[PDB]
């Protein structure tokens, strides 16, 4: 039973979900929560940095991948690393060769294929990681949700990591306000810190180890760390 | 028996699960085909199963043109039939490129027979459930029917029938070939051979057939051609107006 | 050398000389140039003796293999295609210039192959150093409709013309007649149009002029 | 799936040696006998031929006795098939050594290549081991006569008399007792022919149901002259010993 | 894809058995009667070639293959297995003796090659042996006339006379008495016909029996209708008409 | 390295007429000044309704053409009947990547029943060029004026038959590497018709 | 430098009657300075004798190769290598190396173990087989050797008289060289004894 | 659990392995796509499900081009669809470079088709599990093809799939039957919208976004285009008309 659709990448179900996809979806939640919201001129990521040991020191877990691109993770960190590795390489090859700056949709599609080849051999594997990728290109602002299941939707707002549903319900409500507010950073950032505080219900909110990352028309890729998140709590 | 589905080992039976079931599953499309040779022609008539009005009635095919002379009817599931068709088409052209001579029936049979045997020997490819009826009017071998079956066994036939109603068709061909005392049709004009074929087919399968229920492929010396809807009608028309 | 080919209405005839030379001196009067590939593909070879023999044998092993594999008679049209592609691949760094002839249930065949990677068709064809005299004879007395006797007779006159006016060509003449009805008749030494050479007599050496520094013996097996 | 259709048996037993290897040994002990006797003026090899009948050709007894060299020969205990692959590779290894150093291969040097491949066969690939043991008969000009044995476990030893294949215990017991080092070829043959008798239970033993060879000094060589006996030569020596069996 | 079955699919047990082989040996028995006689005055092979459908012709079926012009082979077992192994057997015979050594192979050395392929497809994982046993009959000046069996095991042995397929034990027995050291090729064709008569009746006619001989030959097909370089190959396979004619005088 | 080299009749053409294309050639191989071939088939079928004229080096053209033949057989069986433009590209690809060894002057002319007759001319180095008619080889410059002025579309078969026989018979006379038979190939939907006329015939006619 | 005439060499083979004869020089040089009067060029395999002329490096490399081929052939077959067979294997080994270096002229002599008849055959670097039963010569002075042999030989010679033909043919052919001096040997081969006789001759 | 559910390195007793059967079942619980063949073109439409107001209208697209004149939409498992298309592109480009022409639809079909068959003859390489409705116009007309999991494809004149298949197919055959094949390309856009709107009635616990495209010989001038602007508003109008509104 278990052993039919677990480790076996070649099998199918009448439903089309294997055990390996449902575990992967659970793995995303076991990382820390990170929320996404965007207008049409900016895209924001608000992410909580909460240490997992007593002595551990805070380190960036939003990683700038290019001038016009980055991602934040939620889920498994090795799994996240390999993909980020391939994407930085991919970014370079497009820029040298075709001068092409990627839109999110294009990268995404690439990302699905990569996972797909590794779910067609027993010696490769599926992943365990979701990613929210922001970027600003000439089609405006973008926020994308990447899933190991290969479901890619470009959204106005989302959340992944634990306790997504706090933030989603707030994000669908303040939707209409935020999307029509263009050229103004500060309101969208502030609103992201409020969203993420509804994801938390019993877990701390840190006033110097929150990290907010933004991209846009008037903003090249900046992560605000330490002090500089203060005036948006 | 053995346990052929989990490891590639033999059975003391001599015949394996992959071979045994390939013998069975070759009909589920509700298909019947026969091939007869004329004195100097070869005719294939095959049931054509257009089951819907969502499909064009002439994209549904089961007779493939492998070469310019050679025809191949595949009796099997349609993915397996096309898998065989693709390979057969390359081997036919590759043989002409290297050896300077178009493909005959028997050499194509042999190549594929060897392939099917290898994939049964492998534990890293599946074999297919296809029965391939290769037909032509070869330049040296005369009129030809060579039919392969799954196993990697093949042999040459007088005439042949395929489908669950193989038996019904057989008794009609037998009766004619004994009567005439030759193992080919006395007739020598592909029209009259096509017409004869249909006659024995109506009789065996017990339903009068339309043009959209048949699909005709004709082989002659140095050419292969398929008969269209109008073309099939002209033959049918006579069988409906004689007793 | 001189090698020819002539088509007749009932078969095809090939002919050759078998002389090999080292300078003017006749190393070998007989040394094969009509090569059996099969009992209905025989082949006449010119250029370098070593390349022509070797490369036909290479083709031959694989052709004898192909005829068997595919369970059918050998074919000139199969050998032809393989020779061209192989000579092409090496770009004619193998100097074998062949006239391949043969008979099948599909007719009489006559082709020639240049080492350049070219194949040819004709109705009479020739190659060799004696190619120019030989072709002259072939092209003139061939006429529409032809017989065994006019074809062998022609074949003979052709190889002689090349013996006579090209003096890098001599010795024995071997002919092989491939009929549609028959198979092949190899007629070894069919015409021997030239003969042995003068002797003036030669004489016992005296033992006061023949000296042996020292004597030993060694065994026939030391292996 | 098919990552669990792996036999996983070319891994260790707790018994200190691989499953398949130990099981294979059994297979040897159920096929033909080879006996190796090293003498002080030869090396005598005897093997009892497995199936002998009229339907077989009885005049052939090289079915398990192959000479690898001019002065090295082997005896097979195991199955024909398994053997052939090592025979061919030992033959080439002989020629590589000959060519590199301008001298013939020493018996242990040759043994050691064969044994490293036998081990190899389970060490790379997961594939199954052999089902053959050789007893090697050879001369080298650095130790006198050498007579060795290798097994698909890749362990090899030298012995002054050994038997492999079926009925190892019985033959070895008798050999240790009658052994001497002042024996000659002919004294060994007589000995060999007694031992073989005592392990085979019969009315009579015939000359065509044996495969025999001895490698003696000779009288056409200061080397060693390898004499491969065929049925009719087996018949002669059977008279000479006066041992009818 | 590859790399999933890299354990051998023969393994041992304390009875030493190799699974695949025992099953495959059984297959040979279930073939048709094929036999070999060395008459020590040639070699004669005969087998049954038989229909499997009323509209299957038998004159498109042969069980006798030429491996080289002067070595012939016959079998019992699986049809496909025999054709594919035969292609590979042909390959080595032609490339490695007729180009390298310039001549036709010696039988016993060709027996070593064919064995090695079969033993190899057992030793390597992911694939099975061939489920056939072949009898390889050949002639050479050096060795005389010869006959070997090569098993599905990749073991070999020589056999003065043998039979394989259905009715193996009785066919070999009757034959052994009728087999003399010095035996006339015509009598040796009768004995073969006689044996195959005992296996089958009610479909036993001479034009369904395929017999081939090592000894008499036709020079006129070897391109020596004209003056010979030499006599050439000794195998020549009978047509049906020759077989039927002798069956009347059986 | 090829030792010696070979040459062909170098005045080749495809002419469009009433119902298709009629393809015309002279044939002659020479190897130096040795007349390797009086007659030749260099009138090459690459598909049943699409033939070509081969010119340039004998060894090279034949070697290419065989490869084109393999692709267009496989092409038919799988992807449906070719076009003149499809054949032309395949010929070109093989010339261009290996223009380091190849000298092929190709006219591929074929008949389609929705494009009518089509002439695609691929010179040395290889580039596909669509024209309504072609002349090629090196003897073509000299008949450029004739051809342009008397070229007419939808001319009677009898009249085109004369026009090709005449066009070449003039070309062959004034040019020197031309010679041997004039062979012609009529391509319409009724099939392929083969014409051969020997030296003594065409000179006169 | 020279491609093979650094050290030179010549080889002659005759047929007699139940008998054959093969003779060669024993020169080794370094360009035109003769350095040694000894270097054997004739080796044999079973009972078929192989003399190889050319460059010393190429005789050595071939000699070790033909040992390798003869031995495995010998082992499988339980039977020695035969003149007739040996000719073909030499052709086939040489044609593979016509694209490699090789600047050799081997000559083969023997008596068959399968029809009792004399056998000689000749090879060049090209690998043209020279089918002969009269004499066959190879080497630098092969042209001259052909003239000497064509005149001097008379058919059907017994070992002593055969010996005299070959020994004198080689001596007078060699006298118009310096690249064929420094001693020379004749082997007169029967299928039961081989007599090896050193001749006395020129040097620089 | 039979090795006819864990491996495709064998033939099944049902002539197909269970996992391929399962791919066919998962297409049907999925999303609806149709394809309408007409006398001068083809029209494509797909239902894009709306689950949140967080999605953006037409900045996620399901109909993706191959070449410039063949339009591809598929229903079923998202990752498998990317991979199929990526392949579809590599074939299409190779064809354009090599033969100097846009690729025919029966040709293009054989190339994808052979690749879907490949991944269904290996014991560890995943099958595809999308059904692709695809097609376009070439130099002998318009063609509509539909490709399945199993590698099965035929030409269609109308095609339907998904959750709302039953409904969709009903309206679709009525209209195709009524028409010579489908009438004008223009008329077909509206019709197409009705089917998708009608199929949406089978799933009202979600919203849809109607998405149409077309590829028409003289009504797109050989190109595949998205259907938008006025042409999308009109098809909506027609749809809400019949299905009350």
């Amino acid at each position: 039973f278990r052993n039919n659709y677990d480790g076996d990448t070649v099998t199918f179900s009448p439903t089309g979900r294997l055990f390996q996809v449902e575990y992967a979806l659970e793995a995303i939640k076991q990382g820390s929560v990170t929320v996404g919201l965007r207008s049409n001129t900016h895209a924001v990521l608000v992410a909580l940095k909460r240490n997992a040991d007593e002595l551990s020191s805070y380190q960036k877990k939003i990683i700038k991948c290019d001038e016009h691109m980055g991602l934040s993770l939620a889920g498994l960190a090795p799994d996240a690393r390999v993909l980020s590795n391939y994407l930085r390489q991919q970014c370079n090859y497009s820029s040298l060769v075709f001068n092409r700056k990627l839109a999110v949709e294009r990268a995404g599609h690439l990302l699905c294929d990569k996972a797909q080849k590794n779910t067609q051999s027993y010696g490769g594997r599926p992943y365990g990681v979701g990613l929210l990728i922001i970027g600003y290109d000439k089609s405006g602002a973008h926020l994308l949700e990447f899933q190991p299941s290969g479901n890619v939707t470009e959204l106005y707002g989302t959340a992944i990591g634990a306790r997504s549903q706090g933030a989603k319900t707030y994000l669908e409500r303040t939707l209409d306000t935020f999307i029509k507010i263009d050229g103004n950073p500060d309101e969208l950032i502030k609103a992201g810190v409020e969203a993420i505080s509804q994801s938390l219900r019993d877990e701390s909110l840190t006033v110097d180890n929150l990290s907010i990352a933004i991209v846009g028309k008037d903003t090249p890729f900046t992560i605000y760390d330490g002090e500089a998140v203060a005036k948006y709590i | 028996a053995g346990y052929d589905r989990h490891i590639t080992i033999f059975s003391p039976e001599g015949r394996l699960y992959q071979v045994e079931y390939a013998f069975k599953a070759t009909n589920q499309t509700n298909i019947n085909s026969l091939a007869v040779r004329g004195k100097d022609c070869t005719v294939v008539i095959s049931q054509k199963k257009v089951p819907d009005k969502l499909l064009d009635p002439t994209t549904v095919s089961y007779i493939f043109c492998i070469s310019r002379t050679i025809g191949m009817v595949v009796n099997g599931p349609i993915p397996d039939a096309r898998n065989a068709a693709l390979r057969a088409k390359a081997e036919a052209a590759e043989f002409r490129y290297k050896y300077g001579y178009d493909m005959p029936c028997d050499v194509l049979a042999k190549r594929m027979a060897n392939l099917s045997q290898i994939y049964t020997q492998r534990a890293y490819m599946r074999p297919l459930g296809v029965i391939l009826t290769f037909v032509s009017v070869d330049e040296e071998l005369g009129p030809s029917i060579y039919k392969t079956d799954p196993a990697g066994y093949y042999v040459g036939y007088k005439a042949t029938a395929t489908g669950p109603k193989q038996q019904e068709i057989t008794t009609n061909l037998e009766n004619h070939f004994k009567k005439s005392k030759i193992d080919h049709i006395n007739e020598e004009s592909w029209e009259k051979v096509v017409e004869f074929a249909i006659t024995h087919m109506i009789d065996a399968l017990g339903t009068e057939f339309s043009k959209n229920d048949l699909e005709v492929g004709v082989a002659t010396k140095d050419k292969f051609f398929t008969l269209s809807a109008e073309n099939i009608e002209e033959r049918l028309v006579a069988i409906a107006e004689q007793d | 050398t001189t090698i020819v080919g002539v088509k007749f209405n009932n078969g095809v005839v090939i002919a050759a000389d078998t002389r090999s030379t080292q300078g003017p001196i006749v190393a070998d009067k007989n040394c094969a140039k009509l090569h059996r590939i099969s009992p209905k593909i025989w082949c006449a070879g010119a250029g370098t003796a070593a390349d022509t023999e070797a490369v036909t044998q290479l083709i031959g092993s694989n052709i004898e293999l192909h005829s068997l594999y595919t369970s059918r008679e050998p074919r000139v049209v199969s050998a032809l295609q393989m020779l061209k592609q192989h000579l092409f691949k090496y770009q004619g760094h193998i100097g074998a210039y062949l006239i391949v002839a043969g008979v099948d249930p599909t007719g009489s065949h006559l082709f020639s192959i240049h080492a350049h990677g070219s194949t040819d068709v004709g109705y009479y064809l020739s190659l060799g150093s004696g190619s120019l005299a030989a072709m002259a004879v072939l092209e003139s007395h061939w006429k529409q409709d032809l017989t065994k006797e006019e074809a062998i007779k022609l074949a003979s006159d052709a190889i002689q013309a090349g013996i006579w006016n090209d003096l890098g060509s001599g010795s024995n003449v071997d002919v092989c007649v491939m009929e549609i009805g028959k198979d092949a008749e190899y007629l070894r030494n069919y015409l021997t149009p030239n003969v042995r050479e003068e002797k003036q007599k030669s004489y016992k050496f005296p033992r006061g002029t023949t000296a042996v520094l020292k004597e030993s013996i060694v065994n026939i097996c030391d292996i | 799936g098919s990552r669990r259709y792996d036999s996983r048996t070319t891994i260790f037993s707790p018994e200190g040696r691989l499953y398949q290897v130990e099981y294979a040994l059994e297979s040897i002990s159920h096929a033909g006998t080879a006996i190796g006797i090293m003498a002080s003026d030869g090396i005598v090899l005897a093997a009892e031929r497995k199936v002998t009948s009229t339907l077989l050709e009885q005049d052939t007894s090289t079915e398990k006795l192959y000479k690898l060299n001019d002065k090295i020969a082997v005896a097979v205990a195991g199955l024909t098939a398994d053997a052939e692959i090592l025979i061919n590779t030992a033959r080439i290894h002989a020629q590589n050594y000959l060519k590199t150093y301008n001298e013939d291969i020493p018996v242990e040097i040759l043994v050691r290549r064969l044994s490293d491949i036998k081990q190899g066969y389970t060490q790379h690939g997961g594939l199954r081991p052999f089902g053959v043991s050789f007893i090697y008969a050879g001369y080298d000009d650095r130790y006198g006569y050498q007579l060795y044995t290798s097994n698909p476990s890749g362990n090899y030893t030298g012995w002054k008399a050994i038997s492999v294949g079926a009925n190892t215990s019985a033959a070895q017991t008798l050999l240790q007792m009658d052994y001497k080092d002042d024996m000659k070829v002919d004294d060994a043959i007589e000995l060999a022919l007694k031992t073989l008798s005592k392990t085979t239970d019969s009315s009579a033993l015939t000359y065509d149901r044996l495969e025999f060879a001895t490698i003696r000094k000779g009288a056409n060589d200061g080397e060693v002259y390898q004499k491969i006996f065929k049925p009719q030569e087996i018949k002669d020596i059977l008279v000479k010993t006066g041992i009818t069996k | 894809m590859t790399d999933r079955y890299s354990f051998s699919l023969t393994t041992f047990s304390p009875s030493g058995k190799l699974g695949q082989i025992d099953y495959a040996l059984t297959a040979v028995k279930q073939g048709v009667t094929s036999l070999g006689i060395k008459a020590t005055n040639g070699v004669v092979i005969a087998t049954e070639k038989k229909s499997s459908s009323p509209l299957a012709m038998s004159e498109t079926l042969s069980k006798v293959s030429l491996l080289t012009p002067d070595i012939g082979a016959v079998y019992s077992g699986m049809g496909p297995d025999y054709r594919v192994l035969v292609d590979k057997s042909r390959k080595v015979a032609h490339t490695s003796y007729k180009r390298i050594y310039g001549e036709y192979p010696p039988t016993k050395l060709l027996v070593s090659e064919v064995a090695k392929i079969m033993q190899e497809a057992t030793q390597s994982g992911g694939v099975r042996p061939f489920g056939v046993s072949l009898l390889i009959a050949g002639h050479d000046e050096f060795n005389g006339f010869s006959l070997y069996q090569v098993d599905p095991s990749g073991s070999y042995f020589p056999w003065k006379a043998t039979a394989i397929g259905k009715g193996s034990v009785a066919a070999k027995t009757f034959l052994e008495k009728r087999w003399n050291d010095e035996l006339e090729l015509e009598d040796a064709i009768h004995i073969a016909l006689l044996t195959l008569k005992e296996s089958v009746e009610g479909e036993f006619n001479g034009d369904t029996i395929e017999l081939a001989i090592i000894g008499d030959e036709n020079p006129d097909l070897l391109g020596y209708t004209g003056i010979p370089t030499d006599k050439g190959p000794r195998f020549r396979k009978l047509t049906s008409q020759e077989i039927n004619d002798r069956l009347e005088a059986l | 390295l090829k030792k010696g080299e070979v040459s062909l009749g170098t005045s080749i053409m495809a002419v469009t007429f009433k119902d298709g294309v009629i393809l015309g050639a002279d044939s002659r191989t020479t190897t130096g000044a040795y007349i390797a071939n009086r007659v030749t088939d260099k009138l090459t079928r690459v598909h049943d309704k699409i033939w070509c004229c081969r010119s340039g080096s004998a060894a090279d053209t034949q070697a290419i053409a065989d490869i084109v033949q393999y692709h267009l057989e496989l092409y038919t069986s799988q992807y449906g009947t070719p076009s003149t433009e499809t054949a032309a590209s395949v010929f070109k690809e093989l010339c261009y990547e290996n223009k380091d060894n190849l000298t092929a002057g190709i006219i591929v002319a074929g008949y389609d029943d929705k494009n009518k007759g089509e002439v695609y001319t691929i010179p040395l180095g290889g580039s596909v060029h669509k024209l309504p008619y072609a002349i090629a080889g090196s003897g073509s410059t000299f008949i450029y004026g004739y051809c342009d002025k008397n070229f007419r579309e939808n001319m009677s078969k009898e009249e085109t038959v004369d026009f090709i026989k005449h066009s070449l018979s003039q070309a062959i006379k004034w040019d020197g590497s031309s010679g041997g038979v004039i062979r012609m190939v009529v391509l319409t939907a009724a099939g392929v018709e083969r014409l051969i006329f020997y030296p003594d015939e065409y000179e006169q006619l | 430098s020279d491609p093979s005439s650094i050290n030179g060499g010549i080889v002659v083979a005759m047929t007699g009657k139940d008998c054959v004869a093969i003779a060669c020089d024993l020169r080794l040089g370094s360009q035109s300075l003769g350095v040694s009067n000894k270097f054997e060029k004739i080796f044999h395999y079973g009972h078929v004798f192989l003399g190889i002329t050319g460059l010393a490096t190429d005789v050595t490399t071939l000699n070790e190769m033909f040992r390798y081929k003869t031995n495995l052939y010998k082992l499988k077959e339980e039977r020695a290598i035969e003149p007739e067979t040996f000719t073909q294997l030499v052709s086939s080994s040489l044609y593979e190396r016509r694209f490699g270096p090789y600047f050799v002229g081997p000559v083969v002599a023997g008596i068959n173990s399968k029809s009792g008849k004399p056998f000689i055959a000749g090879f060049d670097l090209i690998g043209c087989i020279d089918e002969a039963k009269d004499f066959i010569v190879s080497g630098t002075a092969s042209d001259q050797l052909f003239g000497m042999c064509e005149s001097l030989y008379e058919p059907n010679l017994e070992p002593e008289d055969l010996f005299e033909t070959i020994s004198q043919a080689l001596l007078n052919a060699a006298d118009r060289d310096a690249l064929s001096g420094w001693g020379a040997v004749v082997y007169i081969i029967k299928k039961d004894e081989v007599v090896k006789r050193y001749l006395k001759m020129r040097q620089d | 659990g039979t090795g006819y559910d864990l491996s495709n390195s064998v033939f099944s007793p049902d002539g197909r392995n269970f996992q391929v059967e399962y791919a066919v079942k998962a297409v049907e619980n999925g999303t609806t796509s149709i394809g309408i063949k007409c006398n001068d073109g083809v029209v494509f439409a797909v239902e894009k499900l709306i689950t949140s107001k967080l999605l953006v209208p037409q900045k996620n697209v399901k109909i993706q081009v191959v070449d410039r004149h063949i339009g591809c939409v598929y229903s079923g498992l998202i990752p498998d669809g990317r991979h199929l298309v990526n392949r579809g592109r590599e074939e299409a480009a190779s064809f354009k470079k090599l033969y100097k022409t846009p690729i025919p639809i029966p040709a293009f079909a054989d190339r994808l088709g052979q690749y879907v068959q490949a991944h269904t003859l290996y014991n560890s390489v995943r099958p595809f599990g999308v059904s692709t409705i695809f097609g376009g116009v070439d130099k002998n007309g318009a063609h509509l093809y539909m490709l399945e999991p199993s590698g099965s494809y035929w030409g269609y004149k109308g095609a339907a799939t998904g959750k709302g298949r039953q409904s969709a197919k009903a309206e679709l055959e009525k209209l195709v039957d009524h028409h010579p094949e489908g009438l004008s390309a223009r008329e077909a856009v509206k019709q197409a919208a009705k089917i998708i709107y009608l199929a949406h009635e089978d799933n009202k616990e979600k919203d849809f976004e109607l998405e149409i495209s077309w590829c028409s010989l003289s009504e797109t001038n050989g190109l595949h285009k998205f259907v938008k602007g006025d042409l999308l508003q009109e098809a909506i109008d027609f749809a809400q008309k019949e299905i009350n509104g």
